[PDB]
RNA sequence: CGCGGGGUGGAGCAGCCUGGUAGCUCGUCGGGCUCAUAACCCGAAGGUCGUCGGUUCAAAUCCGGCCCCCGCAACCA
RNA sequence: UGCCUGGCGGCCGUAGCGCGGUGGUCCCACCUGACCCCAUGCCGAACUCAGAAGUGAAACGCCGUAGCGCCGAUGGUAGUGUGGGGUCUCCCCAUGCGAGAGUAGGGAACUGCCAGGCAA
RNA sequence: UCCUCCUAAAGAGUAACGGAGGAGCACGAAGGUUGGCUAAUCCUGGUCGGACAUCAGGAGGUUAGUGCAAUGGCAUAAGCCAGCUUGACUGCGAGCGUGACGGCGCGAGCAGGUGCGAAAGCAGGUCAUAGUGAUCCGGUGGUUCUGAAUGGAAGGGCCAUC
RNA sequence: CCGACUUACCAACCCGAUGCAAACUGCGAAUACCGGAGAAUGUUAUCACGGGAGACACACGGCGGGUGCUAACGUCCGUC
RNA sequence: UAGUCCGGAUUGGAGUCUGCAACUCGACUCCAUGAAGUCGGAAUCGCUAGUAAUCGUGGAUCAGAAUGCCACGGUGAAUAC
């Protein structure tokens, strides 16, 4: 009855904090919403964390509600 | 409770408008002295703070809590943002429906010269 | 037998039975049965080991079981080669770590229960031994 | 409002003097009254519930709100937005001059009237009676209608309990059996 | 299955058109959205065809 | 309140067959006659006969006679 | 062990594919006809849909476990 | 400069609930009324406007109380990277790392920019 | 063949005739934007009304809902209702993720033009991840790009598309 | 009909106490992996482009697991 | 032309008569209540004249207690090829 299974969609953290990334570059590639967009950071329709500026990383736990949160300071 | 459905609905464009960073014209209404302030993009410290609750301000209206009064406000913020230099600002409704004293604000700060 | 009444996934995994039990305190009788040797017990054993100790000391006094087997065991029937999937649940065992309470007892003499925890210990694969509550 | 009147002068320090409050807001108010009309047999007549609407804005003065069904139930065979009660929260001045209409004339006029129950509250301070004819009202001709369609009506007041509630409504004279 | 594709035809003059689907069972009426036709390049009420 | 959907609300003259005139607003139509108000409704006498009803003995005595 | 079908008033069978409402014949019960029975005519009752759980607004039905029955398969040395 | 109050935040349960007391000069909320702006898939509840007699009940703020929530060591234990050993379905030894729970205890927040009221 | 969880040993990936379940669509609105709103289930009271229709309040608190299986996520709601609407748009696209490759996915921003909103802004589909097949061959509309002497045409090419 | 009391019994939900989980998480290591800086060390051990390949039956031991009977010099993976 | 001023059952209350005695178990009266039932499935009965049909009365039995039985008269058909 069983034996089917999903090809392995590659998700997780690509960037990491401190790692200069570049315009557009993904931070974060996830499913749901586990990490926020922060400051200098969109979400796209794949819920995708991309940087909209050149930079690092930097998560933070922001929030009333301790969420997380990816934000990049212009490095 | 009434205060409190009034600060959900603020959130919306409050947190969309740091992220743009924007310096937000925050404009709180009340019963009577409907107030206002412009807030740097930081978040934490206001530039230009100017309401009915100033004696300045009531001392030459019939009643500090109607629209001529809150025409009064909105050209004495926009006059004397027009001094520290903050031009271009954002309208923050703070959650009131744009409508009637929070229109007469923003419609004596359009005609005074700050931009929104 | 003590059995689950409808779990939530049929079969699973075999699993390491590694550390050391935490049910170790005699908690609601005063004389304990502390399981001392690593193992697994059925629902058979447990079942076994409590008729023989609800019999040594009568219908008087309470007797608690410590231990619920809540781990099915597959078992692939004769003359069937290997794979074809995982076989059918047969019984059930109860994952025993060295220093877990398997029974407590109260409401009888020591010297009585010293010898009720001797028929059970008999009855059971692990190696046991007898625990008094102590105070705190 | 002729009896609006009557509570802002009368009612008020009726109260006052039963339970010593420190306050003249303290006092309770009634705040509405809802006129419920869950006729519940649109599902076999979509008419009928169009009447029932008809004849709430004769109880009432105003247009009633036909409710949809918050969850399907098929064990009274209706389904996830389906049409099945209708109703109409007044209040403002208008719930007064019904509130007046309903005690003053409509109450009497209730078939084998013996008296209300006193018993009829939520532990709360509401009060919740139910009519079974419609016709007592004034407004029912009862030669345009075809049905002994009944309603309730909930009279929320702002008490803190129904000990507190019942000395609210005993100053309207309510006959309470 | 059911959801047919037809092709919305511009009402303007080149023939240009945006392909998509249509329930034909359960909706009885034509679509007219107005959309971008990269021709005439203003916004033009385009119209169901096959 | 919305404008053109509420019935019509005017002040109507009512007055039970008791020297009870009330004016009060409805949608009936032009006026109203009452049958009984609530201060002729015989609500303050309604309790006294229902329960004060009973007794067998004092009707008895009736048929002694003695 | 595997594949496929079935289990529905007291009897034998529809309905299940494509969920909300279960029907046919016999038998039973009551009445009539006849000297009486059978046959014949009239009227009505009667179903936990094997069983437990789940999906769902709703399960006889859709899905799963178990019990019973039926056919097929259980092979090459 | 200090007590107050309102707004926008920082930080986000040591920061939130429970119980009790308490504030109205300002402010805040409640509140009065509704031709008109606007409004309810009915209704000035909400939204909105025009004002303001009354109130501090409600709401919110503040102070106390730990009845809870919550935070939380030292020590030990569980686990474990690397190298060895054993009665090797599991442990032990050497070196490094070191929880979770629980306990002592902490605890009913802290703080910044502006604008008013107030004693000065 | 594709999607979800576990197996999988805290980056990604990771096998078996290992354990558990789904898809081969749906929608012109269930899309966009603007405004507003926020549950399930119980407890008490109430005409027909009943374990469960509608109504009022409290408790409770997101145990609800999310077009569909599962997981991640969600009130700043992505959940619910309403007004106006077609951005379910054309030409692109720095820079990245993912694969042997074919290929798949994300994308700020630029120009044309458009919708909603007072405005900031947001919209090139839908909370996300399934709902799908390469090439060839041939059909359909457009575009003088070519068109085997020359002018046309047939037929090819390019674009859209079956 | 209303409807009170009682019971050799079973027991919902809350409360205190006690265990279990690959498909449970109000917590949470050690390692491993990604990025930055720094010294020493290594015949550049690194990446890219081009010429030529072979190879795509793997086995055993340790550790971490699925399956089997925590059986198999069993079978299938991770890593050495 | 309706379940109606049709129909009168049932039931509550208050009464009367006979009788030692009216609860089990009488008849009649007053007020109230006012259902079934809107011409009846298969099937089946009576009757040819003053009969059928319909109306009312009397008597026996009997303290009281009939729509039964026996008897009387009023109005008075249809059809028999
Ligand atoms: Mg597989
Ligand atoms: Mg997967
Ligand atoms: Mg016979
Ligand atoms: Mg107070
Ligand atoms: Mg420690
Ligand atoms: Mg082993
Ligand atoms: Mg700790
Ligand atoms: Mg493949
Ligand atoms: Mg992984
Ligand atoms: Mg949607
Ligand atoms: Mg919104
Ligand atoms: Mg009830
Ligand atoms: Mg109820
Ligand atoms: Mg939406
Ligand atoms: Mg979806
Ligand atoms: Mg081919
Ligand atoms: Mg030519
Ligand atoms: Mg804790
Ligand atoms: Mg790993
Ligand atoms: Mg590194
Ligand atoms: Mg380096
Ligand atoms: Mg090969
Ligand atoms: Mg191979
Ligand atoms: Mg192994
Ligand atoms: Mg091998
Ligand atoms: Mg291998
Ligand atoms: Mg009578
Ligand atoms: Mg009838
Ligand atoms: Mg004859
Ligand atoms: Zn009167």
């Amino acid at each position: 009855r069983n034996g089917r299974d999903s090809e392995a969609k590659r998700l997780g953290v690509k960037r990491f904090g401190g790692e200069s990334v570049l315009a557009g570059s993904i931070i974060v590639r996830q499913r749901g919403t586990k990490f926020h967009a922060g400051a200098n950071v969109g979400c796209g329709r794949d819920h995708t964390l991309f940087a909209k500026a050149d930079g690092k990383v930097k998560f933070e736990v922001k929030g009333p509600k301790n969420r997380k949160f990816i934000s990049i300071e212009a490095e | 409770d009434k205060k409190s459905a009034r600060i959900r609905r603020a959130t919306r464009a409050r947190r969309k408008l740091q992220e743009l960073g924007a310096t937000r014209l925050v404009v709180h209404r009340t019963p009577r002295h409907i107030y206002a302030q412009v807030i740097a993009p930081n978040g934490s410290e206001v530039l230009v703070a100017a309401s009915t609750v100033e004696k300045a301000i009531a001392e030459q209206l019939k009643y500090t809590g109607n629209k001529d009064a809150a025409a009064a406000v909105g050209k004495a913020v926009a006059e004397r943002a027009l001094e520290k230099g903050i031009k271009d600002v954002s309208f923050d409704r703070s959650g009131f429906q744009y409508h009637g004293r929070v229109q007469a604000l923003a419609d004596a700060a359009r005609e005074a010269g700050l931009q929104f | 037998m003590l059995q689950p009444k409808r779990t939530k996934f049929r079969k699973m995994h075999k699993g390491r039975n590694r550390g050391l039990a935490q049910g170790t305190d005699v908690s609601f009788g005063s004389f304990g049965l502390k399981a001392v040797g690593r193992g697994r017990l059925t629902a058979r054993q447990i079942e076994a080991a409590r008729r023989a100790m609800t019999r040594a000391v009568k219908r008087q006094g309470k007797i608690w079981i410590r231990v619920f087997p809540d781990k099915p065991i597959t078992e692939k029937p004769l003359a069937v080669r290997m794979g074809k999937g995982k076989g059918n649940v047969e019984y059930w065992v109860a994952l025993i770590q060295p220093g877990k309470v398997l029974y407590e007892m109260d409401g009888v003499p020591e010297e009585l229960a010293r010898e009720a925890f001797k028929l059970a210990a008999a009855k059971l694969p692990i190696k046991t031994t007898f625990v008094t509550k102590t105070v705190m | 409002a002729k009896l609006h009147d009557y509570y802002k002068d009368e009612v008020v320090k009726k109260l006052m003097t039963e339970f010593n409050y420190n306050s003249v807001m303290q006092v309770p108010r009634v705040e509405k009254i809802t006129l419920n009309m869950g006729v519940g047999e649109a599902i076999a007549d979509k008419k009928l519930l169009d009447n029932a609407a008809a004849d709430l804005a004769a109880i009432s003065g105003q247009k009633p709100l036909i409710t949809k069904a918050r969850k399907s139930v098929a064990g009274f065979k209706i389904r996830q937005g389906y049409p099945i009660g209708c109703k109409v929260t007044l209040r403002g001045e208008r719930m007064w001059e019904f509130f007046e209409r309903l005690i003053t004339i409509a109450v009497p006029r209730i078939r084998d009237f013996r008296g209300l129950s006193a018993k009829s509250f939520d532990g709360r301070g509401n009060y919740s009676m139910g009519v079974r004819e419609q016709i007592i009202f004034p407004e029912i001709d009862y030669d345009k209608v075809d049905r002994v369609r009944g309603l309730d009506i909930t009279i929320t007041t702002t008490a803190k309990s129904d000990e507190e509630g019942r000395a609210l409504l005993a100053a309207f004279d309510f006959p309470f059996r | 299955g059911i959801r047919e594709k037809i092709k919305l035809v511009s009402s303007a003059g080149t023939g240009h058109f945006y392909t998509t689907t249509k329930n034909k069972r359960t909706k009885p009426e034509k679509l007219e959205l107005k959309k971008f036709d990269p021709v005439v390049r203003q916004h033009v009420i385009y119209k169901e065809a096959k | 309140m919305k404008k053109d959907i509420h019935p019509k609300y005017e002040e109507i003259t009512a007055s039970c067959s008791c020297g009870n005139v009330m004016k009060i607003r409805s949608t009936v139509g032009h006026d109203l006659n009452l049958d009984v108000c609530s201060k002729c409704h015989p609500f303050f006498t309604g309790k006294q006969r229902d329960v004060a009803t009973g007794g067998r003995v004092d009707r008895f005595n009736k048929r002694f006679n003695i």
